[PDB]
DNA sequence: ATCAATATCCACCTGCAGATACTACCAAAAGTGTATTTGGAAACTGCTCCATCAAAAGGCATGTTCAGCTGATTCAGCTGAACATGCCTTTTGATGGAGCAGTTTCCAAATACACTTTTGGTAGTATCTGCAGGTGGATATTGAT
DNA sequence: ATCAATATCCACCTGCAGATACTACCAAAAGTGTATTTGGAAACTGCTCCATCAAAAGGCATGTTCAGCTGAATCAGCTGAACATGCCTTTTGATGGAGCAGTTTCCAAATACACTTTTGGTAGTATCTGCAGGTGGATATTGAT
């Protein structure tokens, strides 16, 4: 009965402005849980680490940044870091 | 009658079973190792279904990775014929044990 | 009323990923900006994923991604499989690949 | 006829994983040596497993105790929750 | 010249102990306070996740327990549980 | 007002532990027996690797355990040298150990 | 005021003796000559990538010098951990 | 005058090192090269001198263990000269390059 | 080379296992209004970190010499690849019930808050003691003969 | 074997850095004692989904045969060890200066918290279809001659 959450409406909704025309099965859906949740976690905890480092009770989007800098690799890391100030710049421009 | 040369097969099997994902270990004696094993560490266990799938996926593709780092050292030393002391040395490396 | 997720301009949900932050004991407080920030860069992961899956996909004739075309697409892409180097994609078998020196002479 | 659970992991089963790992070729003795590495693999991630289920006072080995266990272990598995 | 504590005080107790007459260098103490600090964040890190996998939000002797088998192996595991066990036990009937 | 550490049987600080477990965001709440336990636990560790360094240091006649005395004890017990096959010891070096087909003659 | 002196093809202070030694507290007996450039090479990988998180970490807390204990971080970040300098 | 054979000096310096815990690379080449390197990640850094100190305990620590599984790679190939193919093998296995 | 055996590729077809679509609650996001909490912005320290200069040794660079290791070559014998099929183990699908999971209850045990007490980490001086590094000098080890 | 060169061992012996010893010590913990809140164990039980098993399925155990791989043996070339020789660069230990970590005190801004709306997201339910296998026939690959 109760509740199971999971991300799968949104990487479907991703999924659909990548490729329109392309759909994924139930276990591809089940992977790309495993991805959210995973690299969730491992920013996540970077980030906390950083905060305890520096003796801060707040993870800011300064910590989310750092944490990302030492997760991805290289390209990746520098397009989240632009996608993830563009999202901020967006939501604090907007009444 | 007709006979293929030794290795013609071999190449054959190699390019079928990269192409494709199916489990290559037969489904009830996978499970029966796993009960077996399992039953030291606490008896009347159940499992789901779904754990012991989870079980056999890890343990496929943790042994294709090590029989290809296993190949490497075969090939290393100059042998196309994996052997014992290729998985010994690949676990070794990988810091498994030794 | 307006989602956090529509001003930020994003598919994935910001509210959620504050809340997942909250209670997963990361830190006693949470800025604002992090949920969102978090949030896009997931969306960023998800749709670079899904762009070279999607591809894998319409390379093999086919319209339906599965965990082989997640496999092809990460380990295909040098940055994607080192990010995922220590994980196990189930159903996602492995790249062709045969040593040189295994293929036949003559 | 009995026969011992490990040795159900039969010789062409063997064969597939190491066809799918790029092996042309193989030693008689490497049967015997691949059981022996499978049967610690199992080992070692059903111990911790099963560790979770009995911290859960369960008795039925959950995919996410197995999934855990991976994770812990240093072998992710992505597909079966978490 | 603010307050850094570390683990030497007691790390000495316990040298004393097991061995009256040895003494220990700074660098022999630095190693052993990193030791300690390791194995805490280690069994602290797996407490705090098997508690969230289960849905509790409080952290137990029973959490700390579990850790340990998870962490430490075969007779080390064994050992540490009996001392920590024996340490709750005589804790709780002291009051 | 006797300490925890007094009352559980402990020379390792239960009072110092139970903070450090608060501070570290670890989970919301943190029982009493959790800093009891792990005091104790972090006790027995220490006594085990300072019984084998001690004894390290004794084989070498010297009364003063050193980097290189704890570098011997964990690296000559199994268990020891598995809980610490990721760590670096400073000033530790390694085992002698010299592979047999290195040797001279037959 | 002062400046700096050019930094510039400072991996050949890792020396072919001290590779040498290296090797031999390694349990090494002979040595290829083509193993110094190649050591050189690894080791500034290694280095590379523990210093650019350790300065990433560096950065981070607004500071200008790398403390012992940004090493220490990025040596754990990457299953390096080490003993004996704080933390 | 007098000459010890190929591999006896070797064997005496193996016993050597493995016996003692001492920095085997020189310090202030070691310092140059650490602060190059983080230079050209960022100009105007200073270093503790622990910080240098640590580094240089991390890569020689790496860089002996590296050697260890370099020269299983050589002794696997019937070898006793460890070449770069060897740290090459090592460093595959190891998944620093897999 | 030619030529047969068999593997491999491609077009087309089609039923249904498994997608996508739709509906309808409702837990949990968002909105609102206070109630804490924090991370600096300024404004000072005392650090260490950098720089630099001089002396000295300890290790480094180089060239020579040839020991013995690597890699090529050849080859014989052993050892794994390929092979056809019915025996038998696994797969498939149908059916009781174990136990996970939903739900509610309630108190032993948790946090909170304001005192009181004590300990651990400093810093100032003082003393001590283990052992690093130097000294012969008696005991191996190695390599030429 | 025996002999000579030289590395190794070991044990005693003085300078001293690093360790242990107080002293005093105070500021931050840690402890003690109510007041207050609640997380999760306990108990009951609904309904998945798990173990068992009968009939249907199709993979593997088997023994023979010999292709070709591995490992042994031989050896010519040349690479890499050892060592002598000349001296550059690191090590060590000063000294000064300052760039900058590390604190502390005030708030303006930011984030938590208790309370209410107002959905977006899930489970359950209902349609819709991509593609797994199936066949049929052309073509490539392999191996024999
Ligand atoms: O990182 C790898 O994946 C890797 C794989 C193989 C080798 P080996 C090697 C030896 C023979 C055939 C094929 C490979 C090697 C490398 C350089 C020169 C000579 C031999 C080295 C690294
Ligand atoms: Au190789
Ligand atoms: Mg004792
Ligand atoms: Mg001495
Ligand atoms: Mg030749
Ligand atoms: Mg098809």
């Amino acid at each position: 009965r109760s509740r199971k959450e999971s991300y799968s409406i949104y990487v479907y909704k991703v999924l659909k402005q990548v490729h329109p025309d392309t759909g994924i099965s139930s276990k591809a859906m089940g992977i790309m849980n495993s991805f959210v949740n995973d690299i969730f976690e491992r920013i996540a905890g970077e980030a906390s680490r950083l905060a305890h480092y520096n003796k801060r009770s707040t993870i800011t989007s300064r910590e989310i940044q750092t944490a990302v800098r030492l997760l991805l690799p290289g390209e990746l890391a520098k397009h989240a870091v632009s996608e993830g100030t563009k999202a901020v710049t967006k939501y604090t421009s907007a009444k | 009658p007709h006979r293929y040369r030794p290795g013609t097969v071999a190449l054959r099997e190699i390019r079928r079973y990269q192409k494709s994902t199916e489990l290559l270990i037969r489904k009830l004696p996978f499970q029966r190792l796993v009960r077996e094993i399992a039953q030291d560490f606490k008896t009347d266990l159940r499992f789901q279904s779904s754990a012991v799938m989870a079980l056999q996926e890890a343990c496929e593709a943790y042994l294709v990775g090590l029989f290809e780092d296993t190949n490497l050292c075969a090939i290393h030393a100059k042998r196309v014929t994996i052997m014992p002391k290729d998985i010994q040395l690949a676990r070794r490396i990988r810091g498994e044990r030794a | 009323a307006k989602t956090r997720s529509s001003r930020a301009g994003l598919q994935f949900p910001v509210g959620r990923v504050h809340r997942l932050l909250r209670k997963g004991n990361y830190s006693e407080r949470v800025g604002a900006g992090a949920p969102v920030y978090l949030a896009a860069v997931l969306e960023y992961l998800t749709a670079e994923i899904l762009e070279l899956a999607g591809n894998a996909a319409r390379d093999n004739k086919k319209t339906r991604i599965i965990p082989r075309h997640l496999q092809l697409a990460i380990r295909n892409d040098e940055e994607l499989n080192k990010l995922l180097g220590r994980v196990t994609i189930a159903q996602g078998g492995v790249l062709p690949n045969i040593q040189a020196v295994l293929l036949p002479k003559k | 006829v009995l026969r011992d659970n490990i040795q159900g992991i039969t010789k062409p089963a063997i064969r597939r994983l190491a066809r799918r790992g790029g092996v042309k070729r193989i030693s008689g003795l490497i049967y015997e040596e691949t059981r022996g590495v499978l049967k610690v693999f199992l080992e070692n991630v059903i111990r911790d497993a099963v560790t979770y289920t009995e911290h859960a006072k369960r008795k039925t080995v959950t995919a996410m105790d197995v999934v855990y266990a991976l994770k812990r272990q240093g072998r992710t598995l992505y597909g079966f929750g978490g």
